[PDB]
Order: C-alpha cells, then structure tokens, then sequence
C-alpha cells in the first residue's frame, strides 16, 4: 500500500519475512510479506531514522540509527527502550549512517560520515536470575578515526617511516600509523600544570586549540623534554606538544613582538 | 550524642530551673528531646567504612 | 519582653556591636552561653553581652545570677542575628564575653563601652 | 558437570583424571601443567613452563 | 508594551523551594508504620 | 582587527553598507562616501546577517540571513520592505542579482532562484560534485542568467538549463573569499589566508596571470573595463594592479600601494576600497565604529603613499 | 505476540528528551548558569590603574571605564573585538566612580558625571575636541561635603509640572546626603539621617500614565534604614530596621529600573521589587517589596552568607533575575544568585575563572553583556547566552 | 582466556552442592534461625515438621498458604532434592520460590513466618541460588535482626555489592547505604521488575510501598542537581509511576502520586508529560485519600511549567475528564483551606479552560476568582480570554458581574487588554 511518508532505509529481520522500513520521518514500520500488511510500528519523532539492525544472538533487540547522531536499542519483547547513545558521529557530517549487528554476536559497529568507526559490545546481564530486563548499557569497545576534514600539514615521527603526525583542519592533531592501522590516534590537548604552583594557562572548557598552520618535527632527545612544536592560526605564540605522552607541553613560546608566528623550526 | 545531650540540658535545665511562669508541660523539653534524636540518627546514618 | 532587663539603646547597640566586631578582628572574645559562663565562673570577663532574641530569655539569664554576684558589667542587645554576624560566625549567637588584656590596641573604647554600661545598673 | 574449559593460548590439551574420578590433570603442548577439581571450582596447582 | 508584557510575566513568579542532597533522608526515621496519607503530606510538607 | 563585519559598495562608488557588531545585535548601516546613522538592528545575536549586495526603480539591499531567509531592505525608508525565504533553515551563504533575476546558494548544497520583481521562488535544485559551496556569480554577457560561477575551494561553470557542471578549475586549499568577473570572458578569484589571485578564462580553465600581493586579501575591486584592480590586504594596506592583463609575465607583483598613516604615527586599517575610472574610495575607521572616506585620485599618486590624516 | 491510562507511557516510548530546553522558557534555568567569556574587554588599549567603575549607555552599545589612573576611556564593545572610541584624560583628578547619564525627555544630552575623591565633580557633555564642566559649588551647605567620592544620577518629575530633570546625589559625611540639579547645577535640598550614611539607591514608583515619583532609600551604618520620596521636598515616608545586619556597606534596590538600567520613553518606568542589603560580614540580606509595603520591620525573603569577607559591588540583572555579589578583599570573589528561587548559581563561578580582585561589575542593559574589572588593571566581558 | 575465570564460573555453578562433609558442613550451618554449633547438627524433618507447624499457623492468619502445604511443604519433599532433576523442573521450582517469597514478604514480623521460611532456605538452598527474589523481597525490613541474619547467611549478588561491608558486623546497614544501593540504575531496573511482578500479582503493601517511595525521593534527590543522570533515570521512575498507578489500591496509588510530585519539582518536565500524567492520575481515582493526594499532585505538578504554555488551555478530553473525577465544587474548599498551597497556574489554566470549553457555569469562575489570589499576567490573560468570549456570544449578567469585578479591581489592566483590543466605549455598547 501507499506509505504515507519517503521510507528512506530498510533492512531484512531475521525473523521469517519481515523487513524492517525506515521513514524519513521517525517511524520504523515492520513490513510482512507473507500477510501483505504491517506487524508494529515505533516512533522516533522529529528525528531522520538512517539504519537499521537486528541482534541476532537468540535474544531479539532492534538498533535504529538516527541521522541526527542518535543511535536508540528497541526491545521488542517488551516494545520498550534499552539504552540510548547520543552523538556517535556528528549530526553535520550526517550523523550515524549505517550501524549493524554481527551474526550471533552481541557487538555492533557503526559508522559515520565523520570519518568514524566504532564497535559497541553488550555486556551479558548483570542479574543471575532475572537475566534479560536488565541490560547493561553498550561499553566502548575498539575504534578507528580519521578526522572529517582535509589535514593541513604532514610530517614523519621517526626515522623509522612507522608514525606520522597529521595537523587538520578541524583544528586537531591526530597521530597516524603506516604499518596496521591499530594505532591511529588523536593527541590530547589537555595542558600540563605550569611549573610555578599555580593553576593552567588556557580555556578551562575543552574547545579545541586554533587552526594549526606549521609545525616541526625531529627525533634527537625523544621522551626527555617536549620534542615537537608547532604554529597555529593567527595565534601570538606558538606552542609545543609531546611525542611520547601525546600531549601538550607545557611551555609556550611567544613570539615576543606583538606578531602572528608564521614559521617554526627545530635545531637536529 | 552525650555532648549534645549535655548541652540540651542544658538548655532545658536551665530554662525550666529559671522561668517562672512554665505550665509544667515539657515543651521544649520534648522538642529537645526530637532534635537529639534525629541528631543522632542523622550521625549514626554516616559510614565510615568505603562502600 | 518583660524580664529583659537593662538592653541597649540604638546608638549604644551600635557602639558596642562595633567594638565586638574589633575584638573578633583581634580574637578577644569568647562566644556562646556555655562559653561565656565558662570564662565568668573563672574569672577573665570585661563584660557581658546577650541577645534577647531567643524564643526562651531563660537559655541566658542564668548566667546574670553569677554575673551579679562577681560584679561584671553585663548588658542585652535586640537581636541574636546581629551579635552572630557582628561577632563573625554563620549562625547567630546569644550571648558574648570579652576577655581581659590590659595589652589590647582597643582597651580604651573596651573601658567607655564598659563604663557606658555599667553606669544604666 | 559436563564442562568446557576451552583454553587457546598453550598448545593442544591433553587429558589424566585421577585414580578416583575427582581431580583432573590437564597438559598443553607448550608449557601448562592444570592439576584442578573439576566438580568443584578449586584450582589447586596451575603452573606455566616454556618446555 | 511588549517588553514590558514579558517582563511582567518574569517578575510575576513567586519563590519555588527546591530539593537538593539531603532533603529528605529525615524520612527514614518516620518511615516504619505510617499511613501513607501522612507520608505524602509529610512529603508535600517538606517540599513546600 | 576589523569590528566591521561586512561590507558593500553600490555600484558607481556613492554609499556604503556596512553591517557591525553591537551588543549582540546586527547593526546594520548606510554611509554616504563625499551623515546616515538612523540604520536598523536586528533581533538577537542568532539572527546575524551572512551576505549582502546591492540593487540600483528604488535603490535597496539584499542581506542573505543565516536562519533561512533572505531580507529585501531598503535605504531610504529604514524598515525591510520583503522577506524572501526557502523551506529550509538553512544558511544561505551568498546571493548574487541580476537585472531581476536573483541567485542564491545554501550551506546545504542547493540553489534557489528568485525575483524582486514577482517575489517567489522559480527553482529549487542541487547538483553533484559540488559538496560545499561559499560563492556565485551570473555571469555578464546581456541577460545572460544561464552559465552562473560556483565557488567553493574549486570553482564550477554550472549551467542552469542543461543544469550539470561544465568546467571546472583548480581552486585553492583554501575555501574562495572573492570571485568575480572582470570581462566577458575573464574572472578573478581569490581565497582567504593566501595572498594569491589568480584569473580564469571562462573558455579554456588555463590560469592566464596570477597576481600576487604582500598579504592575503579582504575584498578586491575592479573598473568598469578590467584595468585596474585594488584589493584591500589583511594588514590594512590597499594594493592597485594597474593594466592586468597584458604581458613579470605570468605573477604579476602589486603596482600601487596606498596605506594610511595618522599624523602621530599609528596605522590605522584600510577596508573595502572601490576603483571606478580614474578615482578611489578608500575607507577606514576613524574612531571604534563610525567610518570616514577619501576620494583619492587614482593614476597619478606615486608607486607608494603614505596618506595622512 | 500482536497484531495491531497509558497515556504517559505511550509519550514516554514516544520521546526521549524531557526538559523544556528550548527558547519557551523566559526564565534562568536555576542552580546551573549558561555563561561564555568573550574577548578582553580592555585590549585593544590597556589600562593602569584599579578599574574602579564600570557602566554601560543605556541605549548605545558603549561600555565606560574608569579608574585612579586620572582617565576614563568609553569603549565600544561587541563579541569578537572591542575598540577604543575615546578616552578623556584629567590631570590632578582621579575620579573613584564614573558613571552615563541620559536625560529622560530629550534622550539627547548624554552627560558623563565622573567623581573623584577631591570636591569637584566632572560633566562631560557628548555630541560628538570635547568640553566639560566642573562641578564644584555646593551653595549653601560646603561644610557638610568632605568630598564627592561617592554619587549616584536619577531622574525626577516636578510634581506640580513634568518638568523631568536629572539630579546627582552625594554622600555626605555626618549624615547627610544632599542632591542637586544634574544640567545647572543649583542646590535642591538636602536629606539627613544619623549615624553615617554608608550607601544609597534610588526607587522609582509611577503614579499614573507618564507621571512618576522617585523615592530615595539610604541606609545607616547600624542597619535601619530611611526611605522618603523627592518629588515633594524630601521628608521621610517610611523607616524600617533591617532584620539583623551590623555592619552593612552596600545596598542596592532594582528589578525594575534603576541606575545600570534607567528607561528611555517616560511612560516605561517601573516600580522595583527586590532589594539588596549587603553587609561586611559578608551577609546578604533580600527583600521583596510586595510583602515589605507597610511591615516597618520586615523579614528577610533570603539571607545569602556564600561568600565570606566584606562585599562591595552588588549589581541586578537589568529585568530583575540574577543578582551579582562582589567582594573587593579576596581574590576570587564573585557570586551570582538566582534571584526568585533566590539559589545561587553552582557552576561558573569555578577556580578556573580569572575574576581576580574583583573591583568593579556591571551589567548590559539589553545584551546580557557582564563586564568584571579586577585590580590589575583590565575588565573582562562575559556574555549570559539566555538573554 | 582466563583458566581461573572459567573454573570460578564452574564454582558459582556448582556451589549448590555438597561434594565433601566440610563443605556439607559449611553449606548446611547456614540458616535462619540457629547458629552453627546447633544448626550443623539439624537432620531435615525436624526443621520440616516445626516448618509445618509454621506454615500451619501462617495459614490460619493467611488464607494463600493451604496450596504451599499441598505442594511444597509435602512429605516427601523433605527427599527431593534440589539439583538431580531436570532444568524445567528446576525452573518450575524456581518461580515456585519466587512465588513464595513476594507472597510472604509482608509477615517478617513474625517467628511463624521466619521459621516457615527457614525449611525452603535450609532445603532448596534459596540463601544461594535463588538469592536476589530473598535479597530484594525482604529489602524493606532493612533495619531488624532477620535482614541481619539474611545478610550473614548469604552470599551477595553483584548488583547489592555496596552491602558487603555488613556481614559478620552486627551493626545493620543504614539509610545512607541503601540509597547508595538504589542510586545505580542498573540495581534500579531490576527492582523495578520485581515490584511491577508485585503488583500485577497484587500482593503490594504499605510497608514495602513507604520504603520504594522513600528510596525513590531520596535517589532524585542525591541526582537533583545532576542533569545528565536525571535525564537518564526519568524513563524508570515514570515508567512504574505509571505502571503503579495502574493499580487498585489507595497506598500504592498515593505513593506514585508521592514519586510524581518530587520529580517534577525535581526538574521542570516537559508540558505534553506533564497533561499525559494528569490524564493517568485522573483516569483511574477512586478512594477518597486518592482524591486529595491527586488534587494537590495535579496543582503542584501543574506549577512547576517555567515557559510558554505554562497557562495555556488543558485540552478538552481531559477537560471533561477533569470535571468528571472531579467537581467544581470542593474545588472550592481546597481554595477554602487555610494553608493555601500554591496552585496558581493550574488554577489559572482551570479558568481559561471553563471559560473557552463550558461557558455555561460562570458564576464558578466568579467565586473561585473571588477566593484564590491571582497573579497579574494571568489575570490578564484570563480577561484577555473572557473578551475573545464576550465578542463570541452575548452579555449575560454573570458575564458582565465577573467583568464589572475585573474593572472594580486592576482598572488598568483592563484597560490596557482593551487598548490592546479596541476601545472601552465599544465595550460598554456591547454590554
């Protein structure tokens, strides 16, 4: 029959011909092709529905991802809600694009337009008798993750040719790997405590640092003391980071002339 | 609780030793007597072992 | 408040609220009923303020009795929440003694507040 | 009873149940050497080589 | 006018009291036989 | 840095309109360029204005907002006469007109065409391989409304009748800031942070000169025929190519450099120049907010000058 | 299992989010501010000394700064950047508080009355070189100012005929506080309590459609205080003591119109309602002014101790929701209460906020701008993201 | 992975049963009643027959027991044993124990009850393995000596592992404790499940009911100013709120209405679950303390709307819903009671809704308006509704009577809905 609204996802249940439909308003709508009709129907209001999945370990739970970076469990022995997880990927790359279950096995992985890639286990339940309404909520598991934007600067840790150092355009810096990809990882910028007993320099909030233009790179005395430094957008100083503990150092450098730095380079 | 016992009989003692127009009812007496107890229940409520 | 006897005048309350205030800038007070007998019944008390604020004036108006009987100037105030924040603590207070030392940098407003006291009996 | 102590990083198993069937001994290939009831959850002797 | 409808709706608004931590861990000494109408304007008691 | 936010010359160099920051609102202004300050705000500071052009029969701004709408306002009465809108709330990043057909791109790929004339939307479209976009321009040739000039980090001949991509050029790494076409057939363009210009022939895509500069560029313009050039840089300065397209043969370096020096020695910034034949008004800040003018005489001043005030 | 009083069960299967975030609410989320700092507001020219007043035009997007470096700059300020428009500088002169003034009838006077601690008080006329006027002839009363350094500006309406004139108003230094005339400059009466006058604000009350009579409240140093309208000449109308509070040294009175926000239209006056005494004990005491009408010794609707030493600037927000408590003493210093719930605000004003020696605060009228001048020498410019 | 994992799995698997007599020994001095030195010396039809005796007198106070006697409490259940049948017996007789134990978790002040339920600890090994239905059904007697002895005898679950620093000390556990046991939600769902068991099997009680609603205040409470975990924790609390109010009886019905109120006051809820919480309590009132307890839920709950809407019209199907459960009299009386709780947005909703959907009783909203106080906007708001009605029908006298009072008091106000709206000659032409 004709479906009062644009079914933009679909996806084939485990159970025996039904098929799962994903409108571009929030309504799952569970077809039968058998009966010719509809079994139920959930709805995610004001909200744009984009995959969905069926675990199929024996226990029957329903994942709906929702392009506004929402990603909600259905449980449909009980037409209920298991858990929520709010903003996998960002809702301006597209939010969570697909997101599926693994054959018999209690992992999800779901991926983005954000350049992200994460698998989320199940826990087995928590209560020895009760068992299945209690659910744990999804744990974190192993991830993988570009950074959604073009990278501006391009550099080699190591003489090694292992790890290289991308500076982005999402303002971030990601430190890559070139051999399994098992460490592709993002260098914190929580700041080190200034030396003289008293509190940080720096936003206080977690908003990323400025636009990083250049930096510069070398392996001499590794580990020891900060080891490389770069120069971000219009920025009066420019600011080192670690190699080793992938993060911020702790001295900045000014520039000392009321100036935009442009240029930074490290003596061998 | 014998510290605060103390003080409250202080406060009780004294009243009903120096008023001189009381009804003998044990007003505040009783009022003292509801404010230590749910002092006491209020610190015997705290434990000190990490749970 | 009839059994209330001698409390201050505005001017007067003001005074001595602010010489209280100087004492507890230089820790020459002791503060609290209990606090207060203690330090009258061993003998080191300038003199006595006490607040006639309190739903009973009998939680007090013990410690006149020994007051009277060693000679100590002593003198109420209208309002227990003023002597609390006059006297620098969060909860408000009843009564007050000043404690002696002849060594002070405010002996002499100590000495008119307690003659401008002790002269209304 | 019927258990599986599904074990993947020593060598493949091999079985000794004792003289009375209560203790089991279990011997990888690579270097484990399990002496353990079975019946009861009671791991008695666990013991690691690189033999 | 209009600010000062919205402005009037903002200043008509009278004190709430809140809850917070402890705000009702006095309820676990009354709680044992009590008819659970006197709870509930305990409870209505305490909040307002 | 500039607190003016935006601004826009009128066509044959008379008034300025300028859109600046005050407590959280928009104010937006008009200036005659030889006093008009009784020039509207906005609501609240998540209204704020994205682009704005000129329309010269009544003379009004278009202001592209970023809620979703267009605003048609004019200058001599200060109320905004039509709110041109989408569907969409989406921010609508440059408008551009064209006798009375209007252009506007979104921030979500699409296009919509208007007119300030019926004053309702015509088509409602987007196209493939054109996955941001910050700018356009209907090209100049009469009445011209097909072959329009998208520009985002890479520029793209659109037609809008055949409706696909039929040229495309190698842009910048950076997203464009100025695109616009200086002849029939030739366009200049420019990103931001790099001090380069670069023009394209709308006929073949060879970059036939590139023009250079000691900053990167806030706003460029051009005369009447394409033989004079003046960008305004990031440093304050204003730097005039003179005779562009002739043949120190294939970058050309900047001619004329006009900076503006106060008479105590402190550089003041030069924003938002306009070159007609054989003028320029030069504008700057006086003091935080409101801005003064000069109508500089073109040809004759020297390579370099330092103007006093 | 299907084939197809739970009402709120089907909703709650429904939707997943379950507060009213959005723009539909109109009031401050209590217990949890929503606050962004923006750009130093003294950086595009740096100051010297104390920043020891702040103000904002009342209706212009100018934020005047002044300290005991002898100068006051006005700035413009917005988000991003701020610029320097000018910056008067007096020789001799410090000037302890600065403050606009707009005249309430013709909104096109725009006089800056900037004192010090010398006699003489300072008008400033703008219009866009610039001349003043020196304030200095107390007429018939010159032994009763020690000094100017202290005033306020307000508005009155002459009762016989609306002759609306501005007024400056002294402190004195037995008990008075004389007012005077804000353009000529005559004497118009003087107002004498005992004990010493400590601070002082200005009420306003409307009476009917575009007519309206201020009313002065002046505290003591003890803690009753006096309140009498001048729009007749100023004899007292009412006196109430303060419910507790010794040592009090600020007060301030608002919601509706005040000082750090006056009206512009005549007719769009309004009646304050709360009202702040604030001690040096740290103790704020606040009132309604529904409840306090005639009581003539009212109960406090809260009594605030969250911050410990002896305050100085306490502000209202321009409509009357979110008071500021600032004391000068301790660095950090700075609070911010949620004025109908009266809670105070838990989350920004956290040690990772540089408020330092809080000298100065003061709110925009209509932006929701907060401007904090500390002792070293700069004011930085928060924004409230709810108005 | 782990060998010792695996063997410990085995363990908890196997702990229920005795393979050896010190561990005989040490599963079988485990009991309620007696200590070890008498209770590892009991043979099973001594503890059976003072059983049977218990299970007789509980039977003669409580009439559910006679089908335990048949059933559980046999003869030759003192020779079944628990684990050498089948798992579908063993699941049978598992929720034959669950089925038990929340019938008899109100009589634990009683010996016949503790030594009644001492056979089916000390035979079908409940004290192990079917531990969490005993944990969790005896909860609420947290402050007597059996829940001591419980907590001793057992082994604890990991969801109640914030209890295990009370076995072996004689101190019992305090309330602080057991609001750190209700604060994680993952304890939070389960015991939820086992109430909604409780009441579908209509076995809810005023104890259990005042220990799950004073654990429920307090846990809001602990997360009142937590944002986060209050969004989290909302769709559990209100979920069996709902399913709680779908009951029958007074005390759990005030009890929802109890964890309803302290969670909209706790944060401000949205208005569309707001009007569907009001239709759930209002649909199903029937005793007379409910109708009290739900009057000031609903004004309470209604008061605490911060935004636009928060005076609006409640809609008409529970508009007549409202006036069916509820009259307009005694409405009256609850304005007319001298502590006055603050309920002036739900009246003010209440008085634009009978003027926009009754019209037809206006004399009400006259005394009621007379009795309550008002604030201004929404005595605007009201007068701003009732010339919308004025201009749709015609002046009566009550009409014109409450409009002649709204210009007795706020003539200003009234005069500026009408300068807003027209001219006050034209009104006055109308009536």
């Amino acid at each position: 029959n004709e479906f009062p609204d644009q079914i933009t996802t679909a996806e084939p249940a485990p159970v025996l011909d039904i098929i799962a439909l994903g409108t571009v308003t929030g309504e799952v709508i569970m077809f039968n092709m058998r009966k010719g009709k509809r079994i139920r129907t959930i709805k995610i209001p004001q909200s744009r529905i984009s995959s969905l999945s069926f675990r199929t370990d024996g226990s029957s739970h329903l994942s709906v991802g929702t392009s506004s970076g929402d990603l909600i469990f259905y449980d449909l022995d009980r037409r209920s809600r298991i858990h929520v997880l709010k903003n996998i990927h960002r809702e301006s790359y597209g939010g969570v694009t697909q997101a599926t279950f693994l054959n018999g096995q209690p992992i999800i992985v779901t991926s983005g337009g954000d350049n992200s890639l994460k698998e989320y286990v199940f826990d087995p339940s928590l209560s020895q008798g009760s068992g299945d309404v209690v659910v744990q909520p999804p744990r974190y598991l192993r991830s993988r993750g570009g950074h959604s934007q073009p990278p501006s600067y391009i550099a080699f840790a190591d003489s090694q040719s292992h790890f290289m150092l991308s500076a982005s355009k999402d303002r971030s810096l990601w430190s890559f790997s070139l051999r399994k990809d098992a460490q592709s990882q993002e260098m914190s910028q929580r700041l080190h405590k200034k030396q003289d007993g008293g509190r940080v320099g720096g936003s206080t909030i977690k908003s990323k640092f400025p636009e990083i233009v250049a930096l510069a790179i070398e392996n001499a005395r590794i580990g020891e003391w900060e080891n490389i430094i770069t120069a971000h957008k219009d920025e009066k100083f420019a600011r080192t980071w670690d190699m080793r503990n992938k993060r911020v150092g702790r001295w900045t450098f000014d520039t000392t002339d009321d100036g935009f730095v442009k240029s930074v380079a490290m003596s061998q | 609780i014998a510290r605060v016992l103390a003080a409250k009989a202080a406060v009780s003692l004294r009243y009903d030793a120096l008023a001189e127009d009381r009804d003998d009812s044990g007003d505040i007496g009783l009022e003292s007597r509801a404010k230590v107890e749910n002092r006491l229940s209020q610190l015997e409520g705290r434990d000190l072992r990490t749970t | 408040n009839p059994k209330a006897f001698p409390l201050a005048d505005a001017a007067l309350t003001q005074q001595i609220l602010d010489v209280v205030q100087q004492a507890a800038n230089l820790r020459q007070l002791k503060k609290g009923a209990n606090e207060a007998t203690k330090t009258l019944n061993r003998g080191i008390s300038e003199f006595i303020i006490m607040a006639a604020d309190c739903e009973p004036i009998e939680i007090l108006l013990h410690l006149p009795l020994l007051c009277e009987d060693k000679n100590v100037p002593y003198v109420f105030v209208p309002s227990r929440v003023a002597l609390g924040r006059a006297c620098g603590v969060s909860r408000p207070v009843i009564a007050a003694s000043i404690t002696t030392n002849d060594a002070s940098a405010i002996k002499t407003q100590i000495y008119a507040v307690k003659d401008k006291i002790e002269t209304l009996l | 009873k019927a258990l599986d102590l599904s074990l993947k990083e020593f060598g493949p198993y091999h079985i000794k149940y004792a003289k009375n069937g209560t203790h089991l001994l279990i011997t990888g290939r690579k270097g484990h050497v399990a002496s353990m009831d079975w019946r009861k959850g009671q791991l008695r002797a666990e013991l690691f080589l690189n033999e | 006018d209009e600010e000062d409808i919205a402005l009037e709706f903002i200043n008509g608004e009278k004190k709430d009291k809140l809850v917070n931590m402890n705000s009702f861990t006095s309820m676990f000494d009354n709680i044992q036989n009590v008819q659970m109408d006197t709870f509930f304007d305990r409870v209505m008691k305490v909040l307002t | 840095d500039s607190p003016v936010l935006q601004s826009a010359y009128d066509p044959s160099g008379q008034y300025l309109c300028y859109v600046t920051v005050a407590l959280d609102k928009q104010r937006v202004g008009v200036q005659p360029t030889q006093w008009n300050e009784n020039f509207l705000y906005l609501e609240d500071s998540k209204l704020k204005v994205t682009c704005l052009k000129w329309v010269n029969d009544t003379v009004a701004i278009i202001l592209g907002m970023n809620n979703g709408e267009i605003w048609l306002y004019s200058v001599l009465a200060n109320e905004v006469t039509y709110k041109f809108t989408t569907g969409n709330s989406y921010e609508i990043k440059d408008i551009d007109l064209m006798g009375n057909q209007l252009w506007c791109i979104d921030s979500s790929d699409a296009f919509y065409q208007f007119d300030l004339l019926q004053f309702k939307l015509l088509q409602h479209f987007r196209i493939n391989n054109c996955v941001q976009l910050n700018k356009l321009t209907i090209v100049p040739a009469g009445d011209s409304v097909a072959q329009l000039l998208v520009a985002s980090h890479s520029i793209s001949l659109i037609d809008i009748e055949e409706k696909k991509v039929v040229m495309t050029f190698p842009g910048h790494v950076s997203p464009v800031s100025t695109l616009q076409v200086i002849t029939n057939e030739f366009f200049i363009s420019g990103a931001e942070g790099d001090r380069f210009l670069n023009v394209y022939d709308i006929h073949s895509g060879m970059t036939k000169c590139v023009l250079v500069a000691e900053s990167d560029i806030k706003e460029l313009s051009h005369s009447g025929q394409a033989d004079s050039i003046a960008v305004t840089t990031e440093d304050g300065s204003l730097e005039i190519f003179v005779d562009p397209l002739v043949s120190g043969n294939k970058s050309k370096k900047s001619s004329k450099k006009i900076q503006i020096v106060s008479k105590d020695g402190r550089k003041v910034p030069i924003y938002n120049a306009f070159i007609n034949k054989d003028l320029l008004n030069v504008s700057w800040l006086q003091n935080a907010t409101m801005p003064y003018f000069k109508n500089l005489q073109w040809r004759e001043i020297p390579n370099e000058y330092t103007v006093e005030i | 299992d299907e084939s197809d009083i739970n009402a709120l069960t089907k909703i709650l299967s429904t939707t997943y989010n379950y507060k009213d975030t959005l723009s539909n609410s109109k009031l401050l989320p209590p217990k949890k501010l929503d606050i962004v700092r923006l750009k130093d507001a003294n950086a595009s020219h740096p100051s010297h000394s104390a920043i020891q007043s702040l103000s904002f035009h009342p209706s212009k997007p100018l934020l005047l700064t002044g300290g005991y470096d002898k100068t006051l700059r006005i700035y413009h300020i917005d988000g991003k950047t701020n610029h320097l428009v000018t910056s008067l500088h007096l020789v001799g002169s410090p000037i302890q508080t600065c403050t606009f003034y707009t005249s309430l009838s013709n909104q096109n006077q725009q006089n800056i009355f900037t004192a010090g601690r010398r006699r003489y008080m300072h008008s400033w006329d703008l219009s866009l070189t610039a001349k003043i006027e020196k304030f200095s002839r107390l007429y018939g009363h010159e032994s009763t100012q020690r000094s100017f350094e202290n005033f306020k500006v307000a508005h009155l309406q002459n009762s016989q005929t609306n002759s609306v004139h501005g007024i400056v108003l002294l402190q004195g230094n037995n008990g008075w506080i004389n007012i005077l005339h804000s353009t000529s400059g005559l004497w118009l009466m003087g107002c004498k309590i005992e004990g010493v006058i400590t601070d002082f604000c200005i009420d306003y009350q409307p009476i009917s459609r575009g007519k309206f009579r201020t009313i002065l409240i002046a505290v003591n140093a003890y803690g009753e205080v006096w309140e009498f309208d001048l729009n007749k000449n100023g004899h007292v109308i009412r006196r109430w003591k303060d419910q507790g509070g010794v040592g009090i040294t600020k007060i301030q009175v608002g919601g509706g119109t005040t000082t750090t926000c006056p009206a512009l239209q005549i007719s769009k006056i309004k009646q304050n309602r709360w009202l702040a005494v604030g001690s040096e004990s740290g103790f704020v005491n606040l009132y309604d002014r529904n409840n306090a009408m005639t009581s003539s010794t009212p109960t406090p609707v809260a009594a605030l101790d969250q911050l410990t030493t002896t305050i100085s600037n306490l502000q209202f927000s321009p409509d009357g929701q979110i008071l500021c408590m600032a004391s000068r003493a301790v660095k950090d210093a700075l609070r911010l209460v949620h004025l109908p719930s009266c809670s105070v605000f838990s989350n920004w004003p956290t040690s990772g906020t540089p408020l330092g020696k809080v000298t100065s605060v003061a709110f925009s009228p209509s932006g929701g701008l907060l401007a904090v001048g500390n002792e070293q020498g700069k004011v930085r410019l928060w924004k409230l993201n709810h108005y | 992975s782990s060998l010792s994992d695996q063997l410990a799995q085995v363990a908890s698997n196997n702990a229920t049963v005795a393979l050896d007599r010190k561990r005989r020994q040490k599963l079988h001095s485990a009991s309620l009643i007696y200590n070890s030195k008498t209770a590892a010396t009991q043979d099973y039809d001594f503890i059976f027959e003072n059983a049977s005796k218990a299970l007789e007198e509980l039977s003669q106070i409580e009439p559910k027991f006679a089908i335990f006697s048949r059933t559980l409490f046999s003869e030759s259940s003192i020779s079944l044993d628990r684990n050498v049948q089948t798992k579908e017996e063993i699941k049978d007789l598992d929720n034959a124990i669950n089925a038990y134990l929340l019938l008899a978790s109100s009589k634990w002040y009683l010996a016949p009850t503790l030594h009644a339920t001492e056979w089916l600890v000390r035979r079908f090994q409940i004290h192990v393995k079917n531990t969490e239905m005993l944990l969790l059904s005896t909860l609420n007697y947290y402050q007597t000596p059996v829940f001591k002895r419980i907590l001793s005898i057992i082994k604890l679950p990991p969801l109640f592992n914030c209890l295990s620093n009370f076995v072996r000390s004689e101190k019992p556990p305090t309330a602080l404790t057991m609001i750190k046991l209700f604060n994680d939600m993952d304890f939070l769902k389960l015991y939820t499940s086992y109430l909604d068991q409780c009441i579908k099997h209509n076995a809810t009680y005023t104890n259990q009911l005042l220990f799950t609603t004073c654990c429920f205040i307090n846990v809001v409470a602990f997360n009142s100013n937590n944002d986060e975990k209050l969004n989290q924790l909302v769709p559990i609390l209100l979920e069996i709120s709902a399913k709680l109010l779908a009951s029958k009886s007074k005390d759990c019905q005030i009890a929802a209405h109890t964890i309803l109120v302290v969670f909209a006051t706790a944060l401000p809820l949205k208005k569309t679950i707001i009007l569907a919480a009001m239709e759930t309590i209002l649909s199903n009132l029937d005793a007379k303390e409910a109708k009290h307890s739900a009057l000031l839920t609903i004004c309470k709950l209604f008061q605490t709307l911060k935004g636009q809407g928060n005076v609006d019209q409640l809609p008409s199907k529970i508009f007549k819903l409202f006036d069916s459960k509820f009259d307009t009299v005694s409405i009256l009386t609850f304005l007319d009671k001298e502590d006055k709780p603050v309920c002036d947005k739900f009246i003010t909703s209440y008085t634009r809704s009978i003027a926009r959907y009754d019209r037809s009783k206006l004399n009400i909203i006259l005394s009621l308006l007379k009795k309550i106080r008002l604030e201004r906007y929404e005595v605007r708001l009201i007068i701003t509704d009732l010339i919308y009605l004025s201009e749709i029908l015609e002046d009566k006298s009550q009409l014109v009577e409450l409009f002649e009072y709204f210009i007795s008091i706020n003539e200003d106000l009234v005069l500026k809905c009408l300068k807003s709206l027209g001219l006050t000659g034209e009104l006055f032409e109308i009536r």
